[PDB]
Order: C-alpha cells, then structure tokens, then sequence
C-alpha cells in the first residue's frame, strides 16, 4: 500500500462511501419555524428535564443519584451560604455542573431573567 | 481588528454514523498515510469527571458471546442458517477470531446491515497491518523465529478452517461470503486487529462479549492513553470517555489501551504493530550483574509499586529521556534490594559496564542497526505494510536496547 | 427508596543563606 | 564538574557508603566533614547515607538531627531518606512522627502511598495495632488505596484482637 510519487510525497487511497444510503438525503433536513418553540422551551425550563433524564442514563440506581445530588448541594450551601437561595439554587447548580462535567455547556444553575421587565417594581402577571 | 489580521476524513463516514445516533463530541476524524485516527477538533478542557467523547449505539455493533454457547447481540443470524453451523464447530478457546470473521462476512452480505456501509472504511488487504497478510519475505525481517513460527501457525489455522468449511458443496449463500481464501484471511485479520472484548450488561443479562465496534476501533493504541471505554447499559451505548481532569489540546490524538501489560511481540501478533515506549518489554539478561532498584527509580523519578510504575513528570521538568522505555528497563534490568541498604558506587559502575556490554552484544547480534533501518524506511517506496511493520519492530527493539544503555550511563553519572 | 441501605518539618529549617 | 572532582566525589561517597553500611554514623559525619574541608559540597546522597547510618542502629533522634542538618544545608532530601525515617518511626511505634514525615514528604511533592504502606505495616509488625489502625484509616479516608495483602492483614488482625469497629 506504500507508494511515493518520486518527490517524497506518499500517495494513498482515500476511503469513500462508494454506495447509496437513502437515509442521508431524507434525514438531514431542518424545520424552519421553531424559533418561538425553542425560546419557550428555554424560558420554561425543559432543557433541565432533558438534562435530568440524561444524567440518569448513567445511574444504576436513581435513589443513589438523588442522595448524591442532595449531598453535593449540601456541600455547596455549607461552603458558600450567601450565594444560594435567590436567583441561584444549589440543586440547579449541582445539576448544571454535572451536565457541564460531561462537556455540555449550560448556563450556571439554569439561572435566567427577563430582559423585557419595564424597570424596577414591575412584576410579570402570568396569563393562566 | 478582524479585518487587519493529515487530512479531514470523508464526511459521509461520520454522516452514516450520525444519522444512526452516533455522536462524537469535541473530536474529528482525520485520515493519514498510516491510517484513520481520532483527534480533538478543539481544546478539550479538563473537568471534574470523565468527559463523553463518543457514543456508539449497540445496534451498530457485531458482538458474539465470549463463552459457550454462542449468542449474537443483536441477533442478526436467522434460525437454521448454515453460518451458525460453521460458527458452532469452532474451538471455544482459540477460535474466537474465526467466529467474528464469519459474522463479518455474513453482515457484509446483509443488505440492511450497517456494516455493509461501514465496511468500506476498513483497511483493505494491502492497507491492513496484521501479520496474517504477511508473506515469507516480510516475516523474514522480524528477526525473531518465535514470532515467525506463531504467525505461520496462525496462517495455517486460518487457511485450514477456510478449506474445511468452504468446499465445493457449500450452499450459494455460504460460498458468496468468501469465494476465495484471501477474503476470509482478510476477514480474520480485521477481526483480530479491531475486536474489543468487554463485560456488558444487556437488560438483566451480564456476560462477556467479543465486539466489532464501529467508530471505536478507529481509536489508536497507547500505553499512556487519554481515553477509555465505558459501557452504558441503560440505553445500550458504548461511551468513549476522556480521563477525568486530564487536559487535552487541539489536534491531540485520542488513544486507548488496546491491552495492558502486553509486550511488543503480543502486539505484533494481535494488532500487527509495536511501540518503542512499551513499558512491558523484556530483554533477557544473564542476571549476574545487578543494580540498585531504589536508586534507579529515584534518579529517573519512577514511583509506585512494581505494577504501577509511573513517571512523575514534575521533578523532571523537561527530561524527555524518562518515558515508557525507562520503566521497561527498570522492570527488566537485574536488580537487588535490601530495604534500606545503600549501594556502593564502585559495584554499580562494574554492574552497569557489564550490562552495557550485554546490550552491545545483543545489538551486534542483529545484522543491521536502527539508524540504517530508519534510512531504509525513508528510502522505502515499493514495500508492503507488513514489511515496514517488521522493520519498525526490529528498529524499536534496537531503540529500547540503546535507551537502556543511555539510562545506565546517566544513572551511574547521577549516582554521586 | 432514598432511605434504603441507610441512604511541621521543613519549616524553621530552611537554608540560612 | 571535572574528572578530578568526579573522582574525589567517587572516593568520598564510596567511603561514606561503606561506613553507612557498617552502622557507623560517626564515621559518616567524619567523611562529611572531610568533604567540607576538601570543598566537596555534601549532596542529598551523603545526608541520605548519614540518615541510613543513624536509622540502621535504631537511632531516631540522631536520624531526625541528620534530616535537620540536610534541610539546613539547603539540600532536598531523597525519597529513600524519608521512607527510611518513616520505617524507623513505625518500628519504634512513633506514629505521630511518621505522620509528620508523611506530611513533609507530601509538602516536598512526593508520593506518600508507599511510605504510608510501610508505616502501617511496620506498626502492625511491632504490635502497635491501635496506631496502625489510626494511620491506615487516615490514609484510606485521604483517598489512598492499600494492597490486597494489607487489607486482609488489617481485617484479620483487627478481628483477632476483637476490634470489630476498625
Ligand atoms: N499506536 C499505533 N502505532 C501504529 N499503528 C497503530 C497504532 N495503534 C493502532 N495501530 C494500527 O491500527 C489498527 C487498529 S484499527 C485503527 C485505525 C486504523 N489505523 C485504520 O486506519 O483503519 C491496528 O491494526 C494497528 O496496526
């Protein structure tokens, strides 16, 4: 398989699919009208539900997972008490860190606010 | 301001995996003259835990039970197929590769099987480095009669199996699996060079399996790897995990340990390659001249128990000299130890001189040298892969002996 | 459930210089 | 480093190691003072020889004094010196001195697992099961892993002593 073309460069055969896979053309297509859906999913916090399901795919026992998460959150609160309880929750921080430890980027503790609040004092009125 | 200021693999290779729930994170497939490899497309930052690199679903593998009886997961062989009769007649202990070769041929003949597509990225007969494809000329350059005898016996066994099970009267569905012997030989070579054995739990069943795993056999071997394989049973996924807390930079190759504690001869026999920094290589000394193990370890900063020798890499600072070769030397040099008894330097000088004499005798026993072997490799233009593999094997052995000599020299120098 | 299975040398000894 | 200095160091080190292997710390100190007179600076090897000479004939105070001399000389002690000191402390049953030596070894960027194993094994050997258990548990809670033989030894000895808690 070794062959040099007289100039020091080694010529080698590139590997190619050389076959038809009908699953390629039919599957690599994107829906164009899910901007509001994705934004609403991020706003309500379903990405954290997906993260929680993902973390349990590597756990033999879910009760052990819950106990370990609670212990880690307790350590977080004991070390830095003042940083939690408001916009940052310890359990959410633990979940985000465990997701981030896998190499998947997430906002810290899933802490988000509304950029459209019309100044201080105004509270969003939920539409039931 | 922005205005003032190895080749990438075939995209279809990852695309066919990607459309079937194969996910590679932070790594890209690159192809070079040596072969396929996996490299970090960016800087893999070190986290608290192991990071997920690859995810290969179970349904894309070709796995067989490692112990009798033979059950395949997922079950691709239909009931009553003669390929099961061919598989079931093999020797349970040593004929594991034959069963995987039969499964590979059967899958290659299956129209809806994934490996009919992934099989186009396996190395061909002229690209595979396995010694089952080596001729008598290539084996003559191993400079090791034992390895040559082992390779000849393996080739004989493979050819005997093919002749026994692929005679004239076999049905057409079997004859088309391997029309001629070299096809089955290539199948066995691929099985030997790419098989992964593991203990996997599927549902409630825990068992050992011999597995042909796509996108994970592309990882290259290392005795100091940055990645390891972890089976996830809940969703039946094989994970490639980078070591926890080990930073990996852009372009750094992702490697796993194919088999720990195996010398270069076993690596050549199984995967058809060898490495110069094998920390388990052995050189047969007479044992009459011995040095102090503790001083040798302390000079080169080799810590841990005899089965976990490891270079600290901190006190050395920039000493590239200390590597797996020094560890192998410490594991193979004749040594003595008396708890806290210090060594007298004068005896160490004589011992290292005698050991260097033995090493130079061994180097002289070889017809050629290592530098001339490297020059032959550089000037090589019309040789098979196994030819260069044998040349590199003997060159690596010579390099290991030379490294032992230099290590003894610097050890006797630094003893004061 | 979650309750199952019970849930100084080298100092004061530096080189004088 | 000329050949003359190398030969002088070879002769002095050979004599020092010969005296150290003969359990003669005073002779080792004589050779060290000869090195000082001759201009040869005592490296960590010479102080290691002195420490070994003191430790071989069960002399913990002199060994610690030799370590203090090595530290005051500005030299970095070898791992062998530290493991010899921890083994001496374990043989004498001085668990706290062994822990201090382990802390010093950790501070000097050294692997303390082997020395921890040596210390606990020596404490077991000299019938100091309480201190052996204490040091073993300190190391185990610290993340260190012991050998299978040491695990079995600790379990069996503790259960023979009637100590189910440890
Ligand atoms: N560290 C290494 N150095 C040289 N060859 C290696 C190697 N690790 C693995 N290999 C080779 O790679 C094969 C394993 S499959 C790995 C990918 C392969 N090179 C390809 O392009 O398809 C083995 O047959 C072995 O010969």
């Amino acid at each position: 398989g070794i062959q040099r073309d007289d100039n020091g460069r080694r010529i080698w055969r590139r590997r190619t699919l050389t076959k038809k896979d009908d699953m390629l053309r039919y599957k690599l297509q994107r829906v164009p009208f899910v901007e509001e859906q994705v934004r609403k999913i991020k706003e309500v916090g379903k990405v954290m539900t997906m993260d929680i399901e993902r973390l349990l795919l590597s756990e033999d026992n879910r009760f052990e997972f819950v106990n370990s998460v609670a212990a880690e959150a307790t350590e977080y609160v004991e070390k830095n008490r003042d940083e939690y309880g408001g916009t940052k929750k310890a359990i959410f921080h633990v979940l985000s860190n465990r997701v981030n430890d896998l190499g998947f980027d997430r906002p810290e503790a899933y802490a988000e606010s509304d950029p459209y609040k019309p100044g201080p004092g105004y509270l969003k009125e939920y539409y039931t | 301001f922005p205005l003032f200021q190895l080749e990438s693999a075939d995209p279809d290779f990852y695309k066919i995996g990607y459309v079937r729930r194969v996910r590679a994170y932070g790594v890209e497939f690159k192809e070079g003259p040596d072969g396929f490899g996996i490299y970090a497309s960016k800087d893999i930052e070190p986290r608290r835990r192991a990071r997920v690199i690859m995810e290969i679903p179970h349904e894309l593998m070709i796995t067989i039970r490692q112990k009798h009886p033979w059950m395949f997961f997922p079950d691709i062989v239909p009931i009553g197929h003669p390929i099961f009769d061919i598989i079931n007649s093999t020797d349970p202990e040593r004929d594991w590769d034959l069963r995987l070769a039969c499964l590979l041929l059967f899958s290659f003949d299956r129209e809806d099987h994934f490996w009919r597509l992934y099989g186009d990225f396996l190395p061909a007969a002229d690209e595979c480095s396995s010694l089952l494809l080596a001729t008598e000329e290539d084996l003559a350059e191993l400079q090791d009669p034992q390895l040559v005898s082992t390779i000849r016996q393996q080739q004989k066994r493979v050819l005997e199996f093919w002749e026994k099970n692929w005679h004239s009267g076999v049905p057409l569905k079997i004859k088309r699996l391997a029309e001629d012997a070299e096809r089955f030989i290539w199948a066995v070579s691929i099985a030997q060079t790419r098989c992964i054995s593991m203990k996997t739990r599927i549902g409630a069943l825990v068992q050992d399996l011999n597995m042909m795993i796509p996108y994970a056999d592309m990882l290259n071997h290392s005795f100091e790897p940055n990645c390891f394989l972890h089976w996830r049973p809940k969703d039946r996924i094989l994970e490639v995990m980078s070591n926890a807390g080990q930073a990996i930079k852009k372009g750094e190759e992702m490697t796993i340990n194919y088999m720990p504690g195996q010398k270069n001869n076993m690596l050549m026999e199984r995967y058809g390659f060898s490495t110069p920094v094998n920390p388990w290589d052995a050189i047969p000394f007479s044992g009459d001249s011995r040095i102090h193990l503790n001083s040798f370890l302390s000079v080169f900063n080799i810590f841990g128990l005899p089965e976990e020798y490891y270079h600290d890499s901190e006190l050395s600072g920039d000493d590239s000299f200390v590597d797996g070769a020094v560890i192998a030397a410490a594991r193979t040099l004749p040594t003595w130890s008396d708890i806290d008894l210090p060594p007298i330097p004068s005896a160490e000088r004589k011992a290292v001189k005698e050991l260097q004499d033995e090493c130079r005798k061994m180097l002289a026993e070889y017809p050629t040298t290592s530098e001339q072997d490297q020059k032959l490799l550089d000037s090589l233009s019309e040789a098979r892969t196994t030819f260069a593999t044998a040349v590199k094997y003997r060159m690596h052995r010579k390099m290991f002996i030379g490294k032992i000599i230099k290590a003894l020299d610097i050890y006797q120098e630094r003893l004061l | 459930g979650t309750g199952f299975n019970k849930g100084d040398i080298l100092f004061y000894h530096r080189e004088f210089c | 480093v000329s050949a003359l200095e190398r030969s002088l160091r070879l002769t002095f080190m050979d004599e020092l190691m010969e005296r150290a292997r003969n359990r003669d710390p005073s002779g080792v100190s004589e050779v060290i003072y000869d090195m000082i007179a001759a201009g040869l600076s005592p490296g960590p090897r010479s102080f290691h020889g002195l420490v070994v000479a003191h430790a071989l004939n069960g002399d913990e105070q002199g060994a610690m004094h030799s370590l203090r001399k090595e530290l005051g000389a500005g030299q970095r002690p070898l791992p062998e010196t530290m493991i010899a000191l921890v083994r001496l402390s374990g043989s004498k049953g001085n668990a706290q001195r062994g822990l201090e030596l382990l802390a010093a070894m950790e501070k000097l960027n050294y692997d303390i697992r082997q020395a921890w194993l040596i210390l606990v094994e020596e404490l077991v050997r000299t019938n100091h099961l309480e201190e052996a258990n204490k040091v073993f548990l300190k190391g185990a809670r610290g993340g260190m892993r012991a050998t299978d033989q040491l695990y079995d030894l600790m379990i069996e000895e503790d259960c023979k002593a009637g100590d189910h808690s440890n």
